[PDB]
């Protein structure tokens, strides 16, 4: 059976929350189950805003070293990432949200927050560590996620992350590849500091038989979706900007040959690729759609 | 006013028709200083059929005074009451309709029009052909 | 037979997969909840302009039961209308939910709840344990017509089309088809 997870066992949480595998080891928790509508409410609640960052607030529990995450919603507050916890305008909305919800089913507990970042990638601030490290001081258990709804678009698949930050006192240890992303200039600096004080979190993405079975279901009418899907004019602001972005990556390497961070034309050369390869993505769907519906004459 | 005293269904019978009068010879600012003074002894009736004759003729003061948005919400409950015979339940409806479109484009207006296609009474109605072409835009 | 079966028409309607899958986990949560089938209750929200209705949010709603009719407690909606227009302070009230058969007596007497707190509410019903090859998800409204002699209430069944958003397509595109150890050298085509 796949409601295995779908189930929450509230005994349970209270034992573990006792115990406390936390307070022993830094760095317990690193797997993270987003379940199916978490994924979606989150996706649609960073989108709806846009360009301008928002952060609600996930509900969920604890199993092993995985952080699940099994429910989501809103916080209707506003200066994401220019206040250090900006959730703090809308104590209310928390504790309200989470009485009012548990009167009709969900007895899930506060597990995190979330908060989009459009048009350049899944990390966290020196805004967002220093959220993120008091909440995790007193409000435990708690994950700070991070989505990119621009470039999840334009890239054309689920853009995520999932994070956690470490002591101030105790420092990481070594096993850390970390992937690259695109990090405009303007932003670079900021990242750059703060990166290297927390670590993310294995994602992982989960569904219920119910879900499962209605998504197979609804896919009877979707694929029309699909191929009349046309990732430009949605998401033009992103990949017109970031020739902005990538203008400047350029202008900096190219003195940097000159008189006068390690050669910074190797990001750019990555960055005009990964701007331009999903550029290319976008009219494959096109001639698809021109190939199919206009070249059948009359 | 005078010295003796008489019934509900006597009094609220006379601001009935007195009301009803000075609008078929159109005075309405006649007409509804009477049915003014027959809203006191509406709610203390029990007579099921004198307060359906207050309610016929208290939409027509709202639409002789060009209330007729309001006019349109007493028109169409008057439809939907069984008590009221098949026939007369047929007009109920229609001096809705027509003070439904007649009304300025308020949002309630554009509920009412729903209200009224809706409706397959109203399909029978003469002024179909205005209705579906109004609320379908 | 308590629907109406007619020429219908009125409104155009729309809906987002994310209604659906809110509904799922709300019927499967309070489902496990009791070990046993639930009709879960819950509001409908989203864009309403002109004719056209859009669906895009939805939520949970308090239920009682006097005898056997299903009381929605509009104290616990009064009260979620508040927090939903804070964070979706664009969104209105549309209709409301249910999961079970079609439509039946003890959901035209929760519609005449909800035609009290409304003027034009729509309604949802979905088959958790469906027979259907089909999507067991059909849309209704109120009509009222004559019954012999009788002015009564029915449900005039409507269509849907299906939600658009980009961001919202991988969603769905995501879960229903997942990378679980099913892409190794990057290709990106
Ligand atoms: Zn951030």
């Amino acid at each position: 059976s796949i409601d295995e997870i779908y189930k929450y066992d509230k005994k349970q949480q209270q034992e573990i929350l006792a115990a406390k595998p936390w307070t022993k080891d830094h760095h317990y928790f690193k797997y993270c189950k987003i379940s199916a509508l978490a994924l979606l409410k989150m996706v649609m609640h960073a989108r709806s805003g846009g360009n301008l960052e928002v952060m609600g607030l996930m509900l969920g529990k604890v199993d092993g070293e995985t952080m699940i995450i099994m429910d989501s919603f809103a916080l209707p507050v506003e200066g994401t990432e220019t206040r250090v916890n900006a959730q703090a305008a809308a104590y209310e909305y928390m504790a309200a949200y989470i009485e009012n919800a548990k009167q009709v089913g969900r007895l899930e507990n506060a597990i995190g927050w979330y908060h989009s970042h459009p048009g350049y990638g899944c990390w966290l601030s020196g805004i967002d560590v220093s959220t993120q490290m008091l909440n995790q001081q007193f409000q435990e258990p708690f994950v700070a996620v991070v989505i990119d709804p621009t470039r999840t678009i334009s890239a054309g698949k689920v853009n995520l992350g999932a994070f956690r930050t470490y002591p101030k006192g105790y420092k990481p240890p070594d096993e850390g590849p970390s992937e690259y992303q695109t990090i405009p200039l303007n932003k670079i600096e900021d990242f750059g500091v703060h990166c290297k004080q927390y670590y993310a979190l294995e994602v992982s993405y989960f569904k219920s038989s119910l879900d499962r079975k209605l998504l197979e279901l609804l896919w009877n009418k979707y694929w029309v979706n699909t191929l009349s899907s046309s990732s430009l004019l949605t998401n033009a602001d992103y990949t017109t900007g970031q020739v902005f972005d990538l203008s400047e990556k350029l202008e900096q390497s190219e003195a940097q040959l000159g008189r006068g961070s390690e050669d910074k034309l190797a990001k750019a050369t990555r960055d005009s690729c990964k701007t331009t390869i999903e550029a290319i993505h976008g009219l494959m769907s096109q001639v698809i759609k021109d190939k199919l519906f206009n070249q059948i004459n009359i | 006013t005078g010295q003796k005293q008489y019934n509900v269904d006597y009094k609220l019978e006379t601001y009935l028709k007195i009301a009803r009068l000075y609008l078929e010879d159109d005075d309405p600012v006649q007409a509804e200083a009477y049915i003014n003074r027959a809203s006191l002894l509406q709610n203390e009736s029990t007579n099921e059929q004198l307060q359906i004759h207050y309610k016929v003729c208290y939409a027509r003061v709202l639409d002789y005074r060009r209330k007729f948005i309001e006019a349109a919400q007493r028109y169409n409950e008057l439809s939907y009451k069984t008590i009221v015979h098949e026939s007369e339940r047929l007009e109920a409806l229609k001096h809705a309709l027509h003070c439904t479109i007649l009304a300025s484009a308020g949002q309630q207006r554009s509920r009412m029009l729903a209200t009224l296609f809706k409706d397959e009474r109203c399909q029978q109605l003469a002024a179909y052909g205005i209705l579906e072409k109004m609320y379908l835009d | 037979s308590v629907m109406a079966c007619g020429v219908t028409g009125s409104v155009s309607v729309a809906l987002h997969p994310l209604v659906i899958l809110n509904i799922s986990d709300h019927w499967i949560r309070m489902r496990s909840q009791e070990g046993r089938p639930v009709q879960v209750i819950g509001a409908l929200i989203g864009k309403q302009e002109g004719r056209n209705i859009e669906v895009m949010n939805s939520f949970e709603l308090l239920s009682h039961t006097v005898e056997e009719k299903i009381i929605i407690d509009k104290e616990y909606y009064y009260t979620k209308e508040e927090q939903f227009k804070q964070v979706f302070k664009e969104l209105e009230f549309l209709g409301w939910y249910t999961t079970g058969g079609p439509p039946d007596p003890s959901d035209i007497h929760v519609h005449k709840q909800v035609c009290e707190i409304i003027e034009s509410p729509l309604f949802l019903k979905l088959n958790p344990m469906t027979k259907h090859t089909d999507l067991p998800v059909s849309v209704f409204e109120s009509v009222i017509d004559i019954i012999n002699g009788e002015a009564t209430m029915l449900f005039a069944e409507l269509t849907y089309t299906l939600a658009t958003e980009e961001a919202e397509r991988i969603g769905v595109d995501h879960v229903a088809r997942m990378t679980a150890t099913g892409s190794g050298e990057n290709s990106t085509v």
